[PDB]
């Protein structure tokens, strides 16, 4: 069953985890697809996001450490979706 | 010396006693001690002078068994050439010898340090008597040095950026992109522009077209100066001395590229924030 | 001769041509749709002109007369059509020279010789060139189909693949069906 | 005097203009230096600027209609300079 | 097979191996230059040759896991390569 909701290969750890917690695991892997390896952000960033003007470093992987600055956040538009103006490793990026 | 022509020669050795030369490059277009334009090979040089200078490099470079990439520098006056210094490393303008000879200079370094013979299969350097030049390459370094303020480096935020390309244009990426803040602590180079063709005049026409197609706002820039140096008849002649900037007045003058697209944005911004 | 050049296209080839045009000191003009208002190509050229606020995205680059409108007011010399739009349109190539606008491409008849699937094949055989054997036009008889198979040899591709002859029967009818 | 001040050609119109209103003619030259030709801006934009989320077109030259959009404004930084996020001709421009 | 009376999308690679500017020549033919005159300056057919091998890739928003249906939306980040051996022809891709 688990090899069907996912993309194929499943580890035994996944199998025993589903049987202990059914909905928690189904929820976990869903968030895994959304946000990446969430456990890599520092606790203050994981809990509070980022303050305006702040730079923060995320050790995404061994030696891979991206330098993220939040420049400004916009007013919400119709449909209530704000635009977030990021500075990521020197370059500029917008997020909805 | 008097009214000469600065000319380098690119040699490459391996760790087995095999050294080849990818011919010369002209760097006589200099303002101060730093070089601003370098052409590969030299247009105004005779095939006899070019050979004696290249053989002079191979003589020195093999007598001491130099290994890996290097450069021997020569000044040239009339039929007489002399030696000044050696740069035992890559030069900023190796790209144009890469363009007209076909051999990847930086890559050949890496395999030489690994230990690959020059004429092995991984490098497959041509035999020396087969190395040649096809066409003429020109390299421009686009910097933030105010051509109208003693070439003092402008520091600030690039707010808009656009590179050119297409047939005959090779770019080497520096600190130039949209959003970069050029630090005052390093050489103020943004991007390495380098062209090529079958003539040195088609390369000039190609070079100015890309220098024009370039778009960098938010900071000053030496593009208009580099444009004048290109378009001047004293440069396209093929023969120019170290005394070329000094001899040419019309190079420094530059008409200021009116930043209509930005100035409009700047005005509306002021009256929106300040009323 | 060419003092100003208009590109009847968009995107990569317009930029491609502008770079080529401004290398020979040729003044360049671009056209754009309302959907290409934000396009990257319409400021690789000196000036840029909307095809007309009343045209959809594909209409803007195919309206021969309004394209001629924008070029005539641009007092342009030549037109490069690029590829994929009016690049080989003899009617555009006819309309251009009608207005003293040098159509950058082949002469009018060339567009005709190479415009259709059979006319090009015919000029190709006239110049002593090998050609894929085919039926002279379309056919609606097995008898002419077997006439071509025992003269062209297998395999054979029917449309509107057959190797063994026992298939040329059941395949020639299948296409006649779906084509019908 | 005027030719050297602008370091360029000068019409008679400039000459009588400066002769009639000197400290005024020269002040306008500073403004054409800073922002270019403002007369080409529509009157509402010239007086109030742009509102967040407003698309606007200004013809600055022959066949050179530049399409401008104001996306959002930032809170002022340490000095007092705000960041404006534009969308000129489909490509994003920022200016302080 | 067929003959297309127009320049082609894969023309870039033929320029790099041979050395001749195809689109440039196209303009100077309508300008009536002699194919072996100063302007076109074509080398004779014997002296036309190729050096090396060139390859071209048209990068598109065709999803190769969804029947090559051209995805659309907003590019929120764009970085281009370069250096020795690389030729780029800009199309529709840019930061925004
Ligand atoms: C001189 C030139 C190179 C621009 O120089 P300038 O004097 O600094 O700029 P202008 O005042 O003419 O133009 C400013 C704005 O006009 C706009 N613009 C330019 N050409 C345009 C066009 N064809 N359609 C719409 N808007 C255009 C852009 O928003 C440009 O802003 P940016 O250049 O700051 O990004 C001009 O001849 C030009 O059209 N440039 C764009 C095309 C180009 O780069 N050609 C080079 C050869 S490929």
């Amino acid at each position: 069953l688990l090899e069907e909701e996912q993309q194929g290969p499943v580890t035994e750890q996944d199998i025993i985890s589903y049987v202990l917690y059914p909905k928690v695991y189904e929820q976990y892997i869903q968030t895994r697809n959304q946000y990446g390896n969430l456990s890599l952000l520092d606790t203050p960033t994981f809990f509070f996001g980022m303050r305006n003007g702040e730079t923060v470093e995320i050790e995404i992987d061994k030696g891979k450490r991206l330098i993220i600055k939040l420049e400004t956040i916009s007013e919400p538009d119709e449909n209530g979706n704000r635009t977030i103006y990021y500075a990521m490793n020197g370059q500029a990026r917008r997020i909805y | 010396i008097d009214n000469p022509k600065h000319i380098e020669v690119q040699v490459i050795g391996d760790e087995h006693g095999n050294i080849v030369h990818l011919f010369e490059r002209d760097c006589s277009v200099q303002r101060r001690h730093q070089k601003v334009v370098e052409v590969a090979p030299s247009v105004g040089l005779s095939p006899t002078l070019r050979q004696r200078i290249c053989d002079a490099a191979i003589q020195l470079m093999e007598n001491i068994k130099y290994v890996n990439a290097g450069t021997v520098e020569f000044l040239v006056s009339g039929d007489e050439f002399f030696f000044i210094e050696v740069n035992p490393r890559v030069q900023v303008e190796h790209t144009i010898t890469e363009m007209v000879t076909g051999i990847d200079i930086v890559k050949t370094q890496i395999l030489v340090a690994a230990g690959a013979d020059l004429f092995g299969e991984e490098i497959n350097m041509p035999q020396q008597k087969d190395i040649t030049t096809l066409g003429y390459a020109i390299q421009c370094r686009i910097t933030t040095e105010d051509p109208l303020n003693d070439f003092m480096p402008d520091t600030g935020t690039i707010i808009a950026y656009r590179s050119s390309g297409g047939f005959g244009v090779r770019l080497d990426a520096g600190d130039g992109f949209q959003g970069a803040e050029i630090s005052p602590y390093y050489d103020s180079l943004l991007v390495k522009l380098s062209t090529h063709a079958i003539s040195f005049k088609q390369a000039e026409e190609k070079m100015v077209r890309s220098l024009r197609e370039m778009r960098i706002r938010g900071v000053k820039t030496n593009i208009p100066f580099l444009i004048n140096v290109m378009k001047n008849k004293k440069f396209t002649s093929g023969d120019y001395t170290t005394k070329f900037i000094e001899e040419t007045p019309e190079l420094f003058d530059i008409q200021p590229s009116l930043d209509r697209g930005t100035k409009t944005l700047e005005y509306i911004g002021n009256v929106t924030i300040n009323g | 001769q060419i003092k100003k050049l208009l590109v009847a296209n968009r995107g990569e080839i317009a930029i491609r041509i502008f770079a080529a045009a401004a290398e020979l000191d040729i003044s360049t003009v671009a056209i754009y749709s309302n959907e290409d208002k934000s396009s990257l190509h319409r400021y690789k050229a000196d000036e840029s002109y909307l095809v007309g606020s009343d045209l959809g995205p594909a209409e803007s680059y195919l309206n021969i007369e309004r394209i001629i409108d924008v070029a005539k007011q641009a007092n342009v010399d030549a037109i490069h059509p690029g590829y994929g739009f009016l690049s080989e349109n003899e009617q555009f190539a006819r309309r251009c020279a009608e207005e003293g606008i040098k159509f950058i491409g082949p002469h009018l008849e060339h567009l005709d010789m190479f415009g259709d699937k059979v006319k090009a094949r015919t000029t190709a055989i006239k110049a002593d060139l090998p050609v894929i054997p085919g039926t002279d036009g379309p056919i609606k008889s097995y008898e002419l189909a077997k006439e071509f198979a025992e003269e062209a040899g297998f395999p054979l591709m029917i449309k509107a693949i057959v190797r063994e002859e026992s298939e040329l029967e059941d395949a020639f009818h299948r296409a006649k069906s779906e084509a019908e």
